């Protein structure tokens, strides 16, 4: 019912050789998930690596942005729930197997062969991006996904092979913490993780801490971008920039509005290209 | 046009207007835009598309009958897709990363490995087009009484009802009629006996 | 006083001179060979047969389907015929031995109409469920199955020339298909009583399409409603139409009625009477077809009976 | 991407889908080839074979009984061969219902 | 698909029938609202032939006529069919070629 | 009517104008649409539905229908605007009559000479319909 020319294969997945051989099938194996007859591929990332040849379709990777035989994203390298829960939005899609999965999946399959280069909702809003999930995009990633999975008789100690047992040895796994939505155990510990990050203490007193050194303005950042990217958050009382230090002072009435600019501004306000230094005021005339 | 050619790729949806089902002006001998083309034209299209149906039923004879003898393929091919979705630092060096891509030689000892037994509902079809009759009369009160039908009385229905009403019993004229029932001749007959 | 009154051709009138009656069961279609010899016919008789165009004589009968015969055409390049009915069946009659040599089967139900490429070695069936079907010829495989409609397909035509293939239906819709893809070009919706009758002319574009109601006419691209013409209000089954200019139109109530190429004028509004073992109103016209020479014209009727008429060598049948 | 069942989804090897006929007779020149279609008049020729075919048909014995001589067989002649398409009163049906019935 | 054997001959050419004259009477009857109460018409047809087969005149006051005559015309085809099949199987177990007890006692209500 | 029924009142307006587009020659869909305008505001997409709704050419119950809907807002310059392609179509007297109405609505004077030699020259050049000069008759007295 498929056939394909080259599937997804996001990086994590093609190993740390650019030359690798591959060998192709014209009908393979069925999906985990709808059970459809792609073309599965199979190649060697690794001289300590298995094979890892093909988890998913081309149809059902084209839906999400998804890659091939892991079922990451292509544009970060992050599962599909925190994708759509840093959206809001879940392009639903459904369980059961002949209700209205294939169907949904035949029509949208059928209204996607012309273009093959976009998803088919995600086009509109992979655009407003980079703010929330870019705190944790991982660059040149641990290769522990591809090494091959755990082998028996060496839990046992009846393992006759040694060390020409090609898939691993002495790692005892744990039975503590290991599909498509839900539910991901680790995912949850990693959405604990991104929310008990590590801020400035809080200082027990009554909001009085509405100044802010906010510096690394060079020849990017200006007083009237730094004033409307603030009058967004709501109305000054006494602003000022300083250019021996390349810094600016802002503060607000009731400070609420500046609280979430410090939820803003924890390394994480990234406007005209830049990291910029934010450490606390004085909110002591000192 | 846009609200009647939804998903299609720049269809004929243009009908969509009510300019072009007035009737066109008064032609007699207009060649370029009346008359067919040479002989050159539809033979190049009858080329073209025989020789597309012809490789659609060699790919579809080597496909429903491909038992007998074929070779699979040479594959000597690379592929060479550039990574341009990750990398600044990812597999540092991966620039246009050329791969090899053979095929996985299928042994003739399998049966068929995936079950085709599925059986969906037929999906939402190509969108409605605009209709675009002509203006729908309504006829009178009396022309619609007209083109109407009695129930059924029939003996044998096997159906919603029987419908007995005091009236519609014999179903007939009067079961049986002659349009004269006699002839006289008869007569001419009978007494010429009796006599 | 009325637009396009002064400019319509003088077609001289159809009349009868020989009825052709032999068979036991509904006369549906009408074919002619391309060298001008005899012409092919089916029946509800289950027996088709074929009939000497000059004489007037059976040449020779021949039996083989389970059910109705709805359709049968001869080829031009090939020496054998085609014939298709209600019984699931295409038969593919050899005329050197006179037997059935392919067999087409594959269709979920019956066979209304089918129709050959003039050119290429392939053929266009439409059928009762919901499809018209492309059969290969020297392959017996179904190479596109054009699935579209809502309903029956009463008639299809295909020519050389894009567009190739014509299906009008009986979701009271026609279209035009492309016969590489499968996929339609061009869906046109019209006639508010279903359309059972289209038609090539064959010299140059602007085919017609057939309905009970405001009969029309169309074109090869992009369509186009060239004219509509007038009141021909009679439930309809076949258009034949004549490179001089003349076509003819034949319904279910026995009326029969000319047209002009020029202008659209009804010309003769002849009715055919029946043989005599018919009844007053059984007489319908389900076949109609020309010679090669087009000096003939040839109906079968629903009196099992084929009507032959010819020319009228007459000059005071002028247009008012 | 995706056909039928006739195409790859199936090996049903079905009994009467075989390559039976995998040559095509073309008409040649001595028949009604489309290359004498291209020129002949059609007209003239039918014309002639019209004209050469309608011409293809060019006492002391019984002084005591009753009736003495009824003078008639049919009334008229026996030829009719006419055609009623009703099949209960066509002359087949008539022969069928006096010949296989008593 | 399936073909048509001997034994699906009366249960193909009903179902045939009833199409053609549904989708007649669909492209026949004019602008009202309602067109044969779904099922009307084919009792009609059903009654004019069941009444013919007992040769009842089948007089039907109140009805349009096009609608009947279509149907006489319907149930005379009908009626063709079935005296040129029961004249053919007549013939074929008069010379012996079947000896089927379901065509012999079919010719005997069909004769 | 379920979308109407309800509060959303943009995807009515998305189920709308497709029905609309696609059923061209039905008028309940139009007529029950414009219903909804009617309870909605008397903006000028209104108008450009009405625009339409004239575009494919209905018949006189629709027609006089939006002129009695121009008369119902008091447009004085654009009813007189809308109104000039009305003749064109359906020349019948019961209109011949009802095109001489800014007589009894705005009394017209100069371009009501102009409708009258307009109500002269047309057709019943020799017959004069037996209706017109009835009513033209009975403003001139
Ligand atoms: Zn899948
Ligand atoms: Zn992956
Ligand atoms: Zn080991």
């Amino acid at each position: 019912w498929e056939d394909a020319d080259f599937p997804i294969l996001c990086q994590t997945c093609l190993g740390e050789n650019p030359y690798i051989r591959m060998t192709k099938e014209k009908y393979g194996k069925e999906c985990k998930i709808c059970a459809r007859p792609f073309t599965v591929f199979r190649w060697c990332p690794g001289v300590r690596m298995r094979f890892k040849k093909t988890e998913v379709c081309q149809t059902c990777s084209k839906l999400k942005n998804v890659c091939q035989t892991c079922l990451l994203d292509l544009e970060y390298g992050l599962p599909i729930q925190v994708r759509d829960a840093g959206l809001s939005f879940k392009d639903d899609m459904p369980k059961s197997d002949v209700n209205k999965e294939y169907y949904t999946q035949n029509m949208e399959r059928e209204i996607s062969n012309s273009d093959g280069t976009r998803p088919v909702g995600m086009l509109g809003k992979a655009t407003s991006t980079s703010d929330m999930l870019l705190k944790l995009a991982r660059t040149t990633p641990y290769y522990k996904r591809n090494r091959p999975h755990i082998c028996s008789f060496w839990v046992k100690g009846e393992c006759k092979r040694g060390e020409e047992c090609p898939y691993r040895h002495e790692k005892p796994t744990d039975p503590d913490d290991p599909r498509y939505y839900g539910i991901n155990d680790p995912v949850a510990d990693k959405l604990l993780k991104r929310a008990s990050t590590m801020p400035r203490l809080d200082p027990p007193e009554d909001k009085t801490i509405t100044t802010l050194y906010v510096g690394g303005l060079g020849d990017t950042i200006t007083e009237t971008d730094l004033r409307n990217h603030f009058y967004q958050f709501g109305e000054i009382r006494t602003i000022t920039v300083v250019q021996r230090q390349q810094c600016a002072f802002i503060q607000f009435a009731t400070r609420q509005a500046a609280e979430v600019a410090a939820e803003k501004s924890f390394n994480k306000l990234i406007v005209n290209g830049r990291r910029l230094n934010v450490k606390w005021g004085r909110s002591q005339a000192a | 046009d846009a609200i009647a050619r939804q998903g299609q790729s720049k269809d004929k949806v243009i009908y969509s207007k009510y300019t072009d089902l007035v009737p066109k002006e008064v032609m007699n001998a207009d060649d370029p835009d009346l008359q067919r083309p040479d002989e050159e034209a539809i033979k190049e299209i009858t080329e073209k598309t025989r020789v597309a149906l012809e490789k659609s039923v060699s790919q579809k004879v080597a496909a429903a009958m491909p038992v007998r003898a074929a070779d699979k393929l040479a594959p000597a091919q690379y592929i060479r897709y550039t990574p341009s979705q990750q990398g600044v630092a990812f597999n540092s060096g991966a620039k246009q990363r050329v791969i090899r891509m053979v095929e996985m030689q299928k042994d003739p000892m399998e049966p068929p490995r995936f079950k085709i037994n599925k059986k969906i509902p037929r999906g939402p079809p190509s969108p409605p087009a605009p209709v675009m009759h002509s203006p729908s009369r309504k006829m009178t009160v009396k022309e619609q009484q007209e083109w109407k039908i009695p129930p059924c009385i029939s003996n044998w229905k096997n159906a919603k009802g029987y419908t007995i009403p005091l009236d519609k019993r014999l179903a007939a004229d009067g079961r049986g009629l002659q349009t004269v029932h006699i002839n006289e001749n008869f007569a001419k007959l009978a007494e010429a006996l009796y006599i | 006083k009325a637009p396009t009154m002064p400019k319509p051709q003088w077609h001289p009138p159809w009349k009868l001179y020989r009825v052709i009656s032999g068979h036991l069961g509904w006369v549906r279609c009408i074919a002619v060979e391309p060298g001008n010899q005899w012409f092919v016919t089916g029946s509800a008789d289950r027996t088709i047969k074929i009939w000497d165009l000059a004489s007037g004589k059976l040449k020779l009968s021949l039996t083989g389907h389970i059910s109705t015969v709805r359709g049968v055409i001869v080829s031009t390049r090939s020496p054998y015929l085609f014939s298709c009915g209600e019984d699931k069946q295409v038969k593919c009659w050899d005329l050197e031995y006179n037997k059935v040599i392919r067999h087409y089967h594959g269709h979920l139900s019956a066979v209304y109409g089918l129709d050959l490429h003039p050119t290429i070695d392939v053929l266009v069936t439409c059928s009762r469920d919901s499809t018209a079907r492309i059969w290969d010829v020297r392959t017996k495989a179904s190479v596109h199955t054009l699935s579209g409609h809502t309903n029956a397909v009463a008639t299809v035509r295909c020519q050389a020339a894009e567009p190739q293939i014509i299906t009008g239906s009986h979701d009271t819709t026609i279209r035009l298909w492309d016969l590489v893809a499968g996929k339609t070009r061009v869906t046109l919706t019209n006639h508010k009583k279903s359309v059972r009758a289209v038609v090539l002319h064959p010299r140059h574009y602007t085919f017609a399409s057939g309905s009970p109601d405001n009969i029309k006419q169309w074109k090869f691209p992009d369509g186009s409603f060239i004219q509509n013409l007038s009141g021909h209000n009679a439930i309809i089954n076949t258009l034949t139409v004549n490179s001089d200019g003349v076509l003819v139109s034949g319904a279910d109530n026995g009326t029969m009625h000319l047209w002009d190429w020029r202008t659209g004028y009804n010309f003769q509004r002849v009715h055919a009477a029946v043989q005599p073992g018919s009844l007053d109103s059984e007489s319908g016209i389900f076949a109609c077809a020309f010679d090669q020479s087009e000096s003939r014209l040839l109906t079968a009727e629903a009196d099992k009976t084929i009507k032959v008429y010819r020319e009228d060598d007459t000059a005071t049948e002028e247009t008012h | 991407k995706g056909e039928g069942d006739l195409s790859q989804l199936s090996k049903q090897y079905s009994s009467r889908d075989l390559p039976s006929h995998t040559k095509i007779k073309y008409r040649q020149t001595t028949q009604d080839a489309p290359e004498e279609v291209r020129n002949r008049d059609f007209r003239r020729e039918l014309e002639e074979r019209e004209r050469a075919a309608a011409r293809e048909k060019n006492r002391r014995w019984d002084d005591d009984v009753v009736f003495k001589n009824c003078a008639k067989g049919v009334d008229d002649q026996k030829k009719d061969k006419r055609f009623v398409n009703d099949t209960l009163r066509s002359e087949f049906h008539k022969k069928f219902m006096e010949k296989y019935i008593k | 698909a399936k073909t048509v054997t001997k034994q699906r001959v009366e249960s193909h050419f009903d179902l045939e029938l009833r199409a053609a004259v549904m989708h007649d009477i669909l492209d026949m009857m004019p602008e009202g609202i309602k067109q044969n109460k779904a099922r009307t018409i084919l009792q009609h047809l059903s009654e004019a032939w069941r009444c013919w087969k007992a040769n009842i005149p089948w007089k039907v006051p109140g009805l349009p006529t096009p609608i009947e005559n279509m149907i006489l015309r319907y149930v005379k085809a009908k009626a063709d069919w079935w005296t040129n099949t029961a004249h053919y199987n007549r013939e074929r177990i008069r010379r012996g070629a079947t000896v089927d007890k379901t065509v012999c006692k079919k010719n005997l209500g069909r004769l | 009517e379920m979308e109407m029924k309800n509060r959303q009142v943009n995807h009515a307006r998305n189920i709308w104008d497709r029905a609309i587009t696609t059923l061209p020659r039905v008028n309940q869909f139009w007529y029950k649409y414009t219903y909804m305008e009617e309870m909605l505001g008397n903006v000028a997409g209104a108008r450009q539905v009405f625009e339409r709704w004239m575009e494919w050419q209905p018949e006189e119950q629709a027609w006089h229908s939006y002129i009695n809907f121009e008369l119902r807002y008091k447009e004085v310059d654009r009813a007189r605007t809308i109104y000039e392609r009305f003749v064109l179509v359906h020349p019948d007297v019961k209109n011949w009559i009802k095109y001489a109405r800014f007589e009894e609505k705005h009394a017209y004077f100069a371009h009501a000479r102009k409708v009258y030699e307009r109500a002269v020259e047309f057709f019943g050049d020799e017959h004069m319909d037996e209706h017109l000069y009835v009513a033209f008759a009975k403003f001139e007295e």
